[PDB]
RNA sequence: ACGGAAGGGCACCACCAGGAGUGGAGCCUGCGGCUUAAUUUGACUCAACACGGGGAAACUCACCAGGUCCAGACACAAUAAGGAUUGACAGAUUGAGAGCUCUUUCUUGAUUUUGUGGGUGGUGGUGCAUGGCCGUUCUUAGUUGGUGGAGUGAUUUGUCUGCUUAAUUGCGAUAACGAACGAGACCUUAACCUACUAAAUAGUGGUGCUAGCAUUUGCUGGUUAUCCACUUCUUAGAGGGACUAUCGGUUUCAAGCCGAUGGAAGUUUGAGGCAAUAACAGGUCUGUGAUGCCCUUAGACGUUCUGGGCCGCACGCGCGCUACACUGACGGAGCCAGCGAGUCUAACCUUGGCCGAGAGGUCUUGGUAAUCUUGUGAAACUCCGUCGUGCUGGGGAUAGAGCAUUGUAAUUAUUGCUCUUCAACGAGGAAUUCCUAGUAAGCGCAAGUCAUCAGCUUGCGUUGAUUACGUCCCUGCCCUUUGUACACACC
């Protein structure tokens, strides 16, 4: 999958900023909610970083699910040079 | 200095018909019970929403098909309550399945 | 073509079994002591049960029976 | 299975309930990242990051 | 609101099973059993059932902060328009579906389908349920597919006590060789119901009498 | 388990007695066959053939003729900052304003490429590898365990000659006694409430306000609140009600049955819903990001784009629609339902005022709905006429010419209207279907489908019979007995 270095960068910190990302089945779609790039650009960008066991997947009903692992977060922790614990979507807002 | 008239109708709509008639009558004098006047309990006709639809997945065998249903209770009531007991009967007068709807005056 | 079911019958021979003191030839007084000395679960169960009492006591009033 | 062995297999499995309901009864009495991210940016957002120029010849 | 509300309650209704179909499948290594979600113009609450709760929530809570985070992007719900707690299941030995997927894992870590089958059913015996029955279709090594039954107690079948009593869930787990089919079925106790009839139309008892003196020729009390 | 044996049954998917019919003809539709570049495919007794919700203009779509793309993840290696790779103006080319390819030469900068390994998808195969679902035995009545009797034992008795039942439903007989699943119970719907709770989103009476004719005060309306009372109608909550009741007839005068009265109701109250154990190489990999294995994967069986096909037509079969008329067609006019649906980021259901023969157009409004569309003024049907028994005005195939609507696109004519053309068909051989009470049959309506398209289906009400109220003759299936060398069970 071809993408300009740009429009992976925001996809790629789209997801230290959320920890988690869906995305609907539906190519042909040339824009995703919540990001600024083609929604065909995002979903092989996320089962790539998946095959490497970076991120878990899921389709239940054709909307695919992501989550970030214990083991990626340190992967793209070094993609903005970001720093040891600087954020997972892991912080609780107030009191939750 | 607070609390003048309404004019409100409480129209609630829901499935469960044992869960929303508790709640119904749970108000139809919970404000009787603070002396409200009011037009009680209103019972639109129950709602049937069928489905009739083929057994198999396929197109074999008898031609069977089967019918489902899905049953709506829709009950509203026009109250003479206070401007401060607008948020009091709004969150102990539910019951998980209840779709709960408070309207305004006739206009 | 209604012959009651067995499920019936043995509750009707169980109560004129403990119960002939009470239970009168009539079935609406026979209806309303099921209410109170049975715990039976439907209005048309407990009918047949107790509309059959009253005929097994309608008969024993004439002669003896099995059961 | 089969029918000759089943004696072992349905003793295995009562065994085997015995371990669930175990753990299950023992449940009963048993017992940061001083960094943000939507924030991190709006934090170091300093200067001193691109220099613009265009529009030659 | 918007929306017609026959439309609206069929939306929910969907919904649900939108919700309910996603949770089997994300968290079932947790024993998850259902969920349901309150009507409530506050916020929105769905309570997750599951047989583990602390693996669901994670570390500090991290976890269900991720899990909550997804749903609420599918629906688009403003952060804060809903948030799930977990609810751990009270004995998870009488609703079907912790059962179906108790063996599921169970024949896929390589017990014996007699063993692993048995002993869910003496466990849902054990465990409260009136009665229990379970199914396992499919092929195991032999190319033919077989289906053996495993039931233990009472089991009604016919009329409206089953879809009072009687809690049902199958499951198809994915071998190696095949698609393994797990039927459960388990009888809850009718007696204990606490909701509703506490009793197969059937059940007619009757309470017995007692003591029956002579006549006492007639004798009256004052006060 | 089976038999090409014997005895007993049950049923309008079986007859009896009848009804309305198909089969005959025209068209509609599916199946075969044939034809074709393709005419995609499943399915072939009941249990394939208006079935795959399968009413295909693109899509759908699986087929055929052609054109694109990788969305070939991940791993190693190679190429490579002197550039791995990306893109396009015009031009030739092309169905094409596709940089597909080429010419020219700018561009992009490590995202690709190449190789391998490994994947990925496919409506490719296999339903004779599976799940799951579903269809069939089954308009059925079968399954099982406790204590006891028999048997060394697998087993049997229970679980039965007869009688009754829709029912292994009971009676009764009884080495069995007493129970559970399944039948019943149950659940839903349609029928009964002047008794309870009351509602301008349901309706009634009075009264204002208001209009016509008659007068004598009346009769028939108008009135989004003018007020007042009510819950019969309407609605849906809670109860009650039936239990085959009473009496009688029949019968081991047992289960039961039948007649009469009463009764909202006395055919399991009518109709459903659910439904045990087993059985099938039944159908479904063309619903599934359910799946095992196999196939293919960059000149693709992936995928999209353009067009064609699924409709193709010497014929064979099947589900239908309209008729052959006078219990009619037509024209005025009378003019009554019920189950439904229905528009938010929107184009759904549509009243009403005009224009238009029509179709339709157009201008606004109500409605997320018991509130508006709607009393859905539906159709048969009732009434008053014209027609006259002659293919006639019955009939409406085929066909020409025009006007509309759906839609990016209507040619092989999507649908609607108009004029004209006016077929076969004069009650259907052998054969065979469905059915017993608000049923049959006639009638139209909503809903599914759906941009447009119902001769389809699922529900609904409308008008409303005949003849049964029986049998085992036909057919089918159960159940005994019985034979069996079959048990992979007569394939
Ligand atoms: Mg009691
Ligand atoms: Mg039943
Ligand atoms: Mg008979
Ligand atoms: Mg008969
Ligand atoms: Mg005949
Ligand atoms: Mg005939
Ligand atoms: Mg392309
Ligand atoms: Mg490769
Ligand atoms: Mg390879
Ligand atoms: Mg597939
Ligand atoms: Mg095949
Ligand atoms: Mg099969
Ligand atoms: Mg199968
Ligand atoms: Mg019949
Ligand atoms: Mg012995
Ligand atoms: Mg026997
Ligand atoms: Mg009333
Ligand atoms: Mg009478
Ligand atoms: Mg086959
Ligand atoms: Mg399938
Ligand atoms: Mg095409
Ligand atoms: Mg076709
Ligand atoms: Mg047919
Ligand atoms: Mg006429
Ligand atoms: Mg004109
Ligand atoms: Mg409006
Ligand atoms: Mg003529
Ligand atoms: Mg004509
Ligand atoms: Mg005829
Ligand atoms: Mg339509
Ligand atoms: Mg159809
Ligand atoms: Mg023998
Ligand atoms: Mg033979």
């Amino acid at each position: 999958m071809l993408m300009p270095k740009e429009d992976r960068n925001k996809i790629h910190q789209y997801l230290f900023q959320e920890g988690v990302v869906v995305a609907k089945k539906d190519f042909n779609q040339a824009k995703h909610e919540e990001i600024d790039t083609k929604n065909l650009y995002v979903i092989k960008a996320l089962q790539s970083l998946t095959s490497k066991g970076y991120v878990k997947t899921q389709f239940s009903w054709q909307y695919y699910y992501y989550t970030l692992t214990e083991e990626g977060v340190e992967y793209l922790r070094e993609y903005l040079n970001l720093p040891e614990h600087i954020v997972p979507g892991t912080y609780i807002q107030e009191r939750n | 200095q607070q609390q003048q008239i309404i004019k409100i109708r409480i129209t609630l709509t829901s499935t469960k018909v044992k869960q929303l008639e508790n709640v119904s009558s749970n108000i139809v004098k919970n404000a009787e019970q603070h002396n409200l006047v009011k037009k009680g309990p209103v019972r639109l006709p129950t709602k049937v929403l069928k489905i009739s639809t083929r057994k198999t997945p396929n197109g074999e065998g008898s031609k069977t098909w089967e019918t489902y249903e899905m049953r709506i209770h829709k009950r509203y009531i026009d109250l003479e309550a206070p401007v401060q007991i607008v948020k009091r009967i709004t969150q102990i007068t539910i019951e998980p399945g209840v779709d709960v709807e408070v309207v305004v005056a006739s206009n | 073509g209604r012959v009651r079911t067995k499920t019936v019958k043995r509750a009707s021979k169980a109560l004129i079994e403990r119960y002939y003191p009470k239970l009168t030839l009539d079935f609406q007084t026979n209806k309303r002591l099921c209410d109170e000395i049975a715990t039976i679960q439907s209005k048309r169960l407990r009918n047949k049960i107790a509309g059959y009492t009253t005929h097994l006591m309608k008969r024993i009033q004439k002669g003896p029976v099995r059961g | 299975g089969d029918d000759k062995k089943e004696l072992s297999a349905e003793k295995e499995a009562q065994a085997d309930a015995a371990a669930e309901i175990a753990e299950d009864a023992a449940e009963a009495e048993d017992a940061a990242k001083k960094v943000e991210l939507d924030a991190e940016r709006i934090e170091t957002a300093e200067k001193e990051a691109y220099v613009p120029a265009t529009k030659v010849k | 609101a918007l929306i017609s509300k026959k439309r609206k309650l069929v939306a929910d209704g969907v919904f649900y099973a939108e919700l309910n179909e996603f949770f089997t499948r994300e968290l079932a290594e947790e024993g998850y059993s259902g969920v349901e979600v309150r009507v409530t113009p506050t916020k929105t609450e769905v309570i997750i059932r599951a047989t583990r709760t602390q693996d669901v929530l994670g570390e500090n809570g991290r976890r269900i902060n991720e899990l909550t985070l997804l749903v609420q992007k599918r629906f688009k719900y403003a952060p804060g328009t809903i948030v799930l707690y977990a609810e751990r299941v009270q004995d998870r030995g009488l609703s079907a579906v912790a059962q179906a997927e108790s063996m599921k894992f169970k024949l896929l870590n390589g017990l014996a389908i007699r063993r692993a089958a048995y002993g869910v059913v003496r466990y849902v015996m054990e465990s409260g349920a009136k009665g229990c029955e379970v199914v396992v279709s499919g092929k195991l090594r032999a190319a033919r597919a077989k289906a053996m039954k495993f039931a233990d107690g009472f089991l009604i079948h016919s009329g409206q006590p089953v879809n009072d009593f009687i809690d049902t869930a199958t499951r198809h787990v994915l071998m190696r060789q095949g698609v393994l089919g797990i039927k459960v079925k388990i009888m809850r106790d009718p007696a204990k119901s606490r909701t509703g009839p506490k009793a197969l139309p059937d059940a007619v008892t009757i309470i017995e009498p007692k003591e029956e003196e002579p006549i006492l020729a007639p004798s009256v009390k004052d006060y």
